[PDB]
RNA sequence: GGCGUCUGGGGGGAACGCGGGGAAGUGAAACAUCUCAGUACCCGUAGGAAGAGAAAACAAAAUGUGAUUCCGUGAGUAGUGG
RNA sequence: UCCGGCUCUACCUGGCUGGAGGGCAGUGAGAAAAUGUUGUGGUUAGCGGAAAUGGCUUGGGAUGGCCUGCCGUAGACGGUGAGAGCCCGGUACGUGAAAACCCGACGUCUGUCUUGAUGGUGUUCCCGAGUAGCAGCGGGCCCGUGGAAUCUGCUGUGAAUCUGCCGGGACCACCCGGUAAGCCUGAAUACUUCCCAGUGACCGAUAGCGGAUUAGUACCGUGAGGGAAUGGUGAAAAGUACCCCGGGAGGGGAGUGAAAGAGUACCUGAAACCGUGCGCUUACAAUCCGUCAGAGCCCUCGACGUGUCGUGGGGUGAUGGCGUGCCU
């Protein structure tokens, strides 16, 4: 899906346009991902509830995978025909990311 | 008699064609051209529209209640038009829209159209759009920029010369054609028309005999 | 006929097919002959398609055609018909 | 073509019964089974796949406008917080199958003609029998019993084999064509329960399949059988934490949110219908309920002047005249 948990991303669209972020979880069945520090919502939880500021899911087509060189870059797929993997790869450099 | 200069992508001219007089000095008959394009569009149009009348719907084949004594009106099926769920009456049906325009009216249309463009100097010729056997749309686009500035344009390239087709296909305005299926709507919708020389020769020695 | 063994068949299916049976309201400004229709429906069996199919055929003195089937025309004609 | 033996038999011939090189053909309708190679041949999962975090402004959000670049064998389509060729999914294009399945391809395997043919010459024999034909009732052929052939069904009767027989619209003679009563035969043709991919001058929740919602369900009927209704919050639930009235429902503040004239009875939110306020009018009057004249009061625009007529306009409208709903 060109994003996995543990990757790092750059936000495009929203009030939080221009934000780095770490991916925490993804929801591939609906193309949405919960990035850290973005989409802050003041959820009410009643117990002893409280107005608490939590994350919410971006849609995955509002984030570019940050290049290993620290710039927003696309990603693509070579093959290491020996090992038979399909490595996710930037389309500026060609490196392993 | 109108003359055309072939044109090259590399920035030169090869030769000149001396177009016929009778194909390309016909006077247009606007009613004729109207009729024929209307026919083309009609035959394009497919008749996928059908509805279920009173005799194809579900049920209704029982007189729902008495004729008399009830108080209410008289009814013979629960699927008649005036009900809610009932049959369409005079509905659409799957039908054909083609109409049989003759060969002479058609060809008269096409010749008159090509004349309308020729007199106004919108028929350009060309040997090719490309260098050898490798499509590149940037080439054809630059060449049409050299040769033309209008929005829309027609291209007539034969079957074997697939590279020009594959090249110019993706452009916004262009609408490519083979001269064996040369028609009238596709001509008139345009502003300029780019023939290949093979195409002209085929067209002319196919019609003229 | 009884006993043992071996192989088949048995029923379902949306339409399409071939053989058989087989109406009526309707039209005729009535109606029975006729028509609606050999339709609907029912039966028996199929196949991926079926059935027909190699002249005991056409034709008209033309020195002609050459299995069958399905499409266009002939033709709404020659004709048939209370 | 060579021979093995056979023509009852040893011997000359003619004719069989065997094997052999060979040829032909093959899963054919023309006999039938499996065999193993086998084709980037096809189907049954998929995969890569070009190019802008571009600049100013608006806005909650830019995918908009304007200005700058690029790709293009890819500007088809869709989605993404508002119309996205350059975000995403994917397209043009090229790739891909251990196994199974289908096509042919082969070599097996199987037969099969090979012991043979072209022509000569005068006469006997055979050429599909309860049938064809004829008569009686009937069907269907353009043809309704008519002069009515051909094709046929049941009964009854019932012939010949080539100078034979059947047809050429009664029938007879001549000529013509053809050789029934035994059997198989592909391709063109018709069709879609299901499956795959798309198109639409087709519908867009009283439409479209009866069924966008548990749908042949609920409900009805003993039973066969009938047979409905109900789509939309917003960009994401951030779905109102907390307080006050109340038993609770429900609500008011405080909040979220771009907007709560978006609160899980939620896009917009008409009319009928139900009411609350403000102005005029209405309790001595006979009203298809209106229209023409119009007093009086209230609102308004404008020229002016301490309030005031006007080439005015609008709501009500005392009172007078006229006036017998709409359709078929």
């Amino acid at each position: 899906m060109k994003v996995h948990k543990g990757d790092t991303v750059l936000v495009i669209s929203g009030k939080d346009k221009g934000a780095k972020g770490k991916v925490l979880v993804a929801y591939p069945d609906r193309n949405k991902v919960l990035v850290e520090g973005v989409n802050r919502i003041k959820k009410h939880t009643a117990v002893s509830g409280g107005i608490v500021t939590q994350e919410a899911p971006i849609h995955v087509s509002n984030v570019m995978v940050v290049d290993s060189d620290g710039k927003p870059t696309r990603v693509g797929y070579r093959i290491d025909d020996e090992t038979g993997k399909k490595v996710r790869i930037a389309k500026t450099n060609g490196k392993d990311i | 008699t109108l003359k055309v200069d072939v044109k090259t992508p590399a920035g030169k001219t090869d030769g000149s064609v001396e177009l016929p007089a009778e194909l390309f000095d016909v006077e247009p008959n606007i009613a004729l051209m109207h009729q024929v394009v209307t026919a083309q569009l009609a035959a394009k149009r497919q008749g996928t529209h059908s509805t279920k009348t009173r005799g194809e719907v579900s049920g209704g084949g029982k007189k729902p209640y008495r004729q008399k004594g009830t108080g209410r009106a008289r009814q013979g099926s629960t699927r008649a038009p005036q009900f809610t769920g009932g049959g369409t009456v005079h509905g659409p049906k799957p039908r054909d829209y083609s109409q049989r325009t003759p060969k002479k009216m058609i060809a008269a249309a096409l010749r008159g159209a090509l004349s309308d463009r020729a007199r106004n100097d919108r028929i350009h010729a060309v040997t090719e759009l490309v260098e050898g056997q490798t499509p590149s749309t940037k080439s054809a686009k630059t060449f049409l920029g050299t040769l033309t500035e209008n929005k829309k344009v027609l291209v007539v390239i034969g079957r074997t010369d697939e590279v020009g087709a594959k090249s110019v296909r993706n452009l916004p305005g262009v609408h490519v054609i083979s001269p064996d299926q040369l028609n009238t709507y596709d001509v008139l919708n345009a502003d300029d028309v780019v023939f290949s020389v093979e195409a002209l020769n085929a067209y002319i020695s196919a019609n003229s005999k």
